[PDB]
This record gives C-alpha cells, structure tokens and sequence, in this order.
C-alpha cells in the first residue's frame, strides 16, 4: 500500500492557484550555468521572492475548463523542481540552487511560493460515495486511454462531490451509431475496471491518482460510481 | 460532380466556351448563353459509358 | 495413450522412474507408450502420465497501440511596401 | 491563406499586407491486435506489407531483402498458478516508408517495444510510450518599426508551432483457460 | 499466386526468388480423446503487392497468424485479429474570420476522417473421423 | 451415427421466417469493443429485444425462391452466434454477451429472438419416402457439386412431400446435347450415390444435411427417390 | 482562400484578367471590371470537385 | 511446480544439493520438478 502511495506521492506535483502567480511570475532566468534544470545548479530569479521566501514551488500553467456557462478554467501548477533554495543578489535577482524531482525547469519559467502539504498513507483504504459523478480531463500526460495509473483532474461540479467523495469507479462512454438504421450514434457508459484515489485541494479541482484495473479511458470520460 | 460516373458540367461549360458560343454572367442573377454546340458533343462522348 | 504429453517425453519419464532406483514401446501415431515393466514403476509412470496429460492453457493476449497527435501551427507575415519613395519592408 | 491588402497609388504607392495562416489538426490512430497462445509457447501476429530489396549480389549471396511495415505481436507467456502472466512480448509498428513507394532508398518507420512483465490477467499495463513535445517560436521582425507597439504587429513575422506527437502500448492477458478449462 | 525476383547473383546464387501472396493454412492437428484438437496452425491472408505489379520494388501485404490452440470440435476461436481505428481532424482557419459564428463556417476548413478497419481469423475443426469412424 | 448427427447439428444454424424480422430487425452495433464476432464480449443493440428476451439468434438472410407462379421466397436466417445473454441499458440498447458459433455477427446485423429447438440422433436410421421428389437451391456454401454431406434447403412442393417423407436419393441432372445430327441437347437425370437426412421446419423449407457418396452435384439438382 | 478544398478567387481575377476584362483600380475605395468572362469558365472548372 | 523458476535451474539448485554432501525429474510444460531423494 505505501508503495502505490509512493508512486501517487511522486506524481504529486500539480497545485491551485494558477491566477495568483500568472499575476505575479516570479521570473527566472540565467546564463551564468546555461541550464533548464539542475540538480543543486545556480539559476537567477527576478522577483520579491528573492526577498523572501527561500524556498519556492515551480509551476507551468495548465487549464482546466469546466462550468462552461461559467466558462471558467482552474489551472494546474505542475510543480518542476521538488525544492530550491535561495541567495540574494541586488538587482532584485537571486541564486538559487534546485533539488530537482524530475520536472525540467525552462530557463524563462514561471515561479511560485513553497507550499509544503502532507500527504499520508490512510488514504490507501479508499473512500468511496457513488453519489460523485464527474467527468476527468487535463492530464499531464495528455494521453487518453492511460491506464494502470496516472494523476487526472476531476472536474468542479465533480470536485464539490470529490469534497463529499473521494472514491469512484472509472466509465468510458462510447458511441454506437445506428449505421444500417437510423446511423444515428448514441454514447453509451462502459464501467471500466479500476477506481480513482482522490486528493482534493479545496478551492481547485480534485488531483486523483486513478488506478486503472486494465480499461483504458480517454482523457474525458466519466468517473462515476 | 458525382463520383461514381463523376460529372462535372460546369468544366463541359469551359469546354463548351471553348467550342464557340456566347455566355455572358455580370452577376449571380443575370447570366445568358447563345450558339452553344457543347450539349450534342461534350455530353454524347463524356457519358458515352 | 498420452495426447497432451509426447510419448517420447513419457519415455523420459520413465527413464526418471528407472533413475529412481523395464521395455518401453513408443506409437508415433497415436502418441500411446506401451511398457512392459515392474507394476510399481508402471503405476508411478501412469501418475506422471495423468500429471502431464494436462491441457495446455490458452491465453488471448491484446495489447493495443494509440497514437494521439496534436498540431497547433499560426504564421503571420507583415508586408508594407511602397516603390513611389522606395519604401519597402 | 489569409491576406489584407491596403493600397494607395496615387498620391503614393503603399501596399500593405497581412497574410496569416493558422493550422489545427488532431489525429488519434487506435490499433489493437489480439492473439491466443498456449502457455509457453510462442503466437505471432502480423498485418502490415514486407518491402523488399533487390540485393543480388553477384558472388552468391542473393538477398532479396525484406521487411514487413506492420503491426505486430510476438508473445511468450508463461502463466503463474494466481492468475498471472509473465510475458516476453514484442509489440511493433510500423510504417511502409514512402521512400520505399519512391523506389528510392526507403526509410521505413518503426515504432517498437519489446520486453518481458508480469500482469495479472484483469490487468492492463503500459509496456512503453513516449510523447514528443515540440514547442516552436519564431520572430522576425524590422527593429525600428518591430519597436511600435501598434506598428510592430505590422512589422513583426511570428510563426509559432506546437506539435506534441504521444505514442503508447498496452497490454492485458485474458487466459482462455478459463474457458477452455471449462470446455 | 507467387511473384519471383530476378536475383540471378552470378556467383552461383541464382535465386529465382518467389513468394506466393495467398490465403493459406498450414495445420498440424493433434487429437485428444475429449473431441478436441490441438492444432498448430498457421493461418496467411497475403495480397499481391501493386508495386510488384509496378515492377518497381514489390511491398506484398501479409496478414499472417501462427499460434497452437486447444479448440473442441464444435467449437470456433478467435486465433487472432486486429482493429484498427484512425481518427484524424483538421482544422484550417483564418483566425479573425474563422472566430466569426456564421463566417467561421465560411473560413474554416474542415477535414474529418475516420477509417477503421479491422481483420479477423476464427477457426473451427469438425472432427472427419465422425464419419470416417462409421466409414 | 451421433458423431453423423454432432456434425450435422453444428450444421443447424438455419431457422424459418425471414419475414417476421426483415419487418422488425433487432439492430446491432458497437464500437466499445469494435468487433464483427466475439465469445462474451460486449455488443449494443437497439430494440424492445433488450428491453424482453435475454437470449437471441442471430441471423443472415438467404432467400429460397420457389414456386416461380407464386415467386415466393422462404428465406434462410443462418443462425450466427450459438447464444447470447443481455444487460439492459438505457436509451432502449442492450450490452450483450456472445457464445459464438462459427459465424461472425456483423456489426450492422439483424438479430431475431432466441428459438431453442431440440434435435435428436434418432433421425439417424433414416425415414424414406420415395414419393416425395423435389429440386434442390440455396445453399450456405453457394457451391455446385459440394460433397460428403451439406446442409441443403429442398424446394416447396419439395418441402410439402417433405412433411411427408424425411429421406431420399440424390440425381444431378446433365444435358446431352446430339451435337452431330441435331445440336439438340436432352437432359437426363443421373442417379449419384448419396443420400439426404432431413429435418423439416414446416411453414418454411427443409434443412437437410445430405450425405455425398462421391457424387458431386449442381446447387440445383434433383432430389429423388 | 481555403485549404480543404483551397479557393483563393483573387489569383482566378487574375486569370480572367489574362481571359480579357477590364479592371481599374486606382485606391482601395476605387475599383471597377467589365466584360468578365472568367466567372463560368474558371469557377466551373476550378469548382468541379 | 515452479512457476517463477525454470525446472533446470531447479534441477541445479538440487545438484549443488547434492555438492553440499536422487532422482530429479522436470517437465517442461508445467516447469514442474519431481524428485525422489532423501527426504531432508
């Protein structure tokens, strides 16, 4: 159990609030060591957070639409480096070196604060209420039909049932068209083996680390139970 | 066009044009076309099949 | 007879059972050992016989290939020229 | 694609275009090939085309090479008393070139994974993938008049592209011996 | 039918090379006494090549299944297949007239393209003995 | 003779009234799992066949044109899978799963209910009424002079002595044409060694699975006693 | 002009103009053609597909 | 029956068996070892 938790625990890298630093970047940039990434390697950074905050989180921007009414999109911060910390240079720049978890850190990307979160083992048991039923889209991956496990984002009318429910079972729906008929095609849900461990961070969508029992899902399909 | 047995009589027009006859269009509505022998040969030997 | 099991392979066997501490016949075409031998061994070479005439299990295997490609590409090329004062980008 | 064009003439000759274009395809290939095996034994199966190559050369060695473009499974399961399999599999795809259509000297793609894993039978894994991200920008643009806010977009030629190409395999082992058990 | 290759490699090698693009089953039965067989069998579905009807460089199509099964008499498996499901889209548009709702339609360009196909071979062998027994 | 009859009875796909689903099919589709035939996989279909009978056969549509001044065809519904069960799902479709037959349902095909009818190996020793002579067509195979044995569909009036009498001799019929004194060709019938075993589905054809003795003979030939 | 099917009329102006008629165009507010031939004989065949 | 194992590398194990101070048999099918030997 610790193990998968483990693998969930490395996927762990997506984070809220977008729109913050998307209004305020902290830029990073430098030459000095030519790289976009590094393990421990000095790169500058342009921003109060030089300052202040030592350690910081590292995020590219994803979206995630739902509520198309509302028409609103809460991003995914995909955090790069698993750590940094900082020395402070004039110019309002920084030198900071990089504990690096696997997430190449583009010269000119976008930084964040450091929000450490705990994360435990308990949620192995699972914690299923059927009464959640959303649809899935923006993977990391991107890939539809990704299977055995992978980090998906549960949608927000799905994400305020993931703040009731944590557990639920994957459904792909596929179209049957009526070719020798009507060839009118009507989408019909398959259960598919496999269920969603879900980590719910309030106030943005729910990060699921889904374990999928063979059925390979498109990247929007129903997760319902 | 079809596909099947495609056909195209618009480019039988060019070839109708080609023959001799006067087609005259300044706009979509008006539009006229005299001394047109495309008909009798383009179509005879086009949908000879 | 042995139809899951070759009889050569039955033979084998009954070289193990002769190795453990005795004419064997092989028919090809029916896979069928005939051996003219002590009862005991013949009886322990019989089990090894019902152990290996076991069927073979048959497995359907699918692994499947998805290829997803996604291509956004936007050009935009800006032109402003003028040959009357010879101004042309 | 598309273009605007301004002109004057008269009082001066300025012609001003712009011509953009932009470009959106999405494609998403899903080939499956399913193939029954007796266990510990060896099952093919392959769809696809051998191109040849005519290398007769003359001192006895007449190759008339070959290869087949296809998809194609190659699998050695061996099945474990819970319901497992641990299977040497060799999963290929791969494309006619069209240098080879080209009776040139012909390319043809591959895109193969081969290796050995253990599945329960209810169980799908992805034996290999890779994505490809490319991420493509291009500026060009007069620096005078690229400076203007107004004027630079006039004056300033940007191509962008981005092209992410994922490939990825799966696999899941049904035994049929849970049938063929039966039967 | 077999296309050759002229490969006359002077040295001695002369290969009259040929290969036959054909339906084919090559079987091995094995019979157990519960009416089943176990068979292996080689199952080929191969079209002559366009390119060697070019007489260009020859690509024949082979779709060819080679496994060893355990099937009862009246009873039909499924010794391979294969679908394949291409989905393709594509969209070109000029973007300011493209975003119009009623003009986007008159400049974007649509092509949607889905072609599947897919390739089956079951098999089933009725015992001749049946008849053969009381024959 | 059971094995005779064993080979016969995986020969006994064929079933009576085209007409009835020809005028209400049970349409099949389904691309979940894109398949022309599985055992046990999943097919949708549309109809109240869902919503009633569980199990099902499937059947391709021959026609048996007998009785050219009625012009009538019986047709021939070649029963495709052995049997199917049925989860309901909305929207009036089913998801089935399929113990399969030798023959591939076609993703577009019609399906028709389940008719369980019983066959014995009693038919074995034969029932032989001499009287009832009748043309035979339409079979499966298409093939003239197929051998050893088939399953042949006897004509009408055919059929009618049929219900009468279940055995008879096979005659192909060949033209003979006096080719040197008047090009006139005569046909004669030539008794072949062979024999059909018949089981009737009155209101509809006779399927019989003939036993060849070596003749070969045409789709169309006389069968007579 | 379009990709699936391009059609970019401007360049088939052009080929009209090679067919005959006559186009002023001395500002963008300014222009003005007659005696067009290029309408049925260009559009049909370019439009055959 | 070693599913993990293959039956000649059984068959090795039981022979360094024997090094450490007799009747094995394999099946290649099943990847299952017998053997007639002492019982320790």
């Amino acid at each position: 159990p610790l193990d998968k938790i483990n693998s969930f625990l490395l996927a762990n890298r997506i984070v809220d609030d977008e729109k913050t630093f998307t209004s305020a970047p902290y830029i990073v940039a430098g030459n000095a060591e030519r790289i976009v990434s590094g393990t421990g390697d000095r790169i500058y950074a342009r921003g109060k957070f030089a300052d202040g905050q030592p350690a910081y989180g590292i995020f590219r921007q994803g979206k995630v639409y739902i509520d198309p009414k509302t028409k609103e999109v809460l991003g995914i911060n995909a955090d790069d480096i698993g750590g940094g910390e900082v020395v402070a240079t004039e110019g309002d720049v920084a030198t900071l070196a990089l504990t690096r978890t696997t997430q190449e850190v583009r010269l000119g990307d976008r930084l964040f604060p450091t929000e450490e979160r705990a994360v435990n083992s308990t949620f192995m048991p699972g914690e299923p209420s059927r009464e959640v039923k959303g649809e899935i889209i923006d993977v990391p991956r991107g890939v539809t039909q990704i299977g055995q496990f992978d980090v998906v984002t549960l949608n927000r009318g799905q994400r305020d049932g993931l703040a009731e429910g944590n557990v639920l079972a994957i459904y792909k729906v596929g179209e049957t068209v009526r070719d020798r008929v009507t060839g009118e095609s009507v989408k019909i849900p398959d259960e598919r083996a496999g269920l969603l461990m879900v980590f719910r961070t309030y106030k943005k969508l729910s990060y699921a680390l889904v374990l999928m029992a063979s059925r390979p899902l498109s990247v929007t399909d129903r997760v319902q139970n | 066009s079809g596909y099947g047995k495609d056909g195209n009589i618009g480019i039988k027009d060019e070839d109708g044009m080609n023959c001799g006859p006067i087609a005259g269009s300044c706009t979509f509505p008006t539009t006229g076309t005299s001394k047109s022998p495309s008909p009798f040969v383009d179509l005879g030997a086009k949908d000879a099949t | 007879q042995v139809n899951y099991a070759k009889a050569a392979d039955i033979a084998k066997l009954f070289q193990s059972v002769t190795s453990d501490g005795g004419s064997i016949t092989v028919d090809d075409r029916t896979n069928s050992i005939i051996a003219y031998q002590p009862q005991e061994r013949l009886d322990e070479l019989r089990r090894i016989v019902s152990q290996l005439d076991i069927p073979v299990r048959q497995v359907m295997i699918e692994a499947r290939i998805v290829e997803a490609n996604v291509g956004y590409d936007k050009s935009l090329g800006v032109r402003w020229g003028g040959a009357y004062h010879k101004g042309n980008w | 694609s598309g273009i605007g064009i301004g002109f004057i003439t008269d009082n001066i000759i300025l012609d001003l275009q712009l011509s953009a274009m932009e470009k959106t395809g999405n494609g998403e290939i899903v080939s499956q090939p399913k193939v029954v095996t007796s266990d510990k034994e060896t099952a093919k199966i392959l769809k696809g085309s051998e191109v040849p190559y005519q290398e007769a050369s003359s001192s006895g060695a007449t190759s008339t090479s070959f290869k087949e473009a296809a998809l194609s499974l190659e699998v050695t399961p061996q099945i474990t008393p819970d319901n497992r399999i641990i299977v040497e599999v060799k999963v290929t795809k791969d494309a006619p070139d069209y240098q080879n259509m080209l009776n040139g000297v012909p390319p043809i793609n591959k895109n193969e994974v081969n290796a050995k894993i253990l599945v329960n039978d209810g169980e799908t894994i992805v034996i290999g993938g890779v994505f490809s991200n490319e991420q493509s920008k291009s500026v060009e643009k007069v620096p005078f008049l690229g400076e203007l806010p107004y004027l630079g977009r006039l004056f300033r030629r940007d191509t962008v592209t981005d092209r992410k190409n994922e490939l990825l395999v799966f696999l899941t082992p049904r035994i049929m011996n849970n049938q063929a058990i039966a039967i």
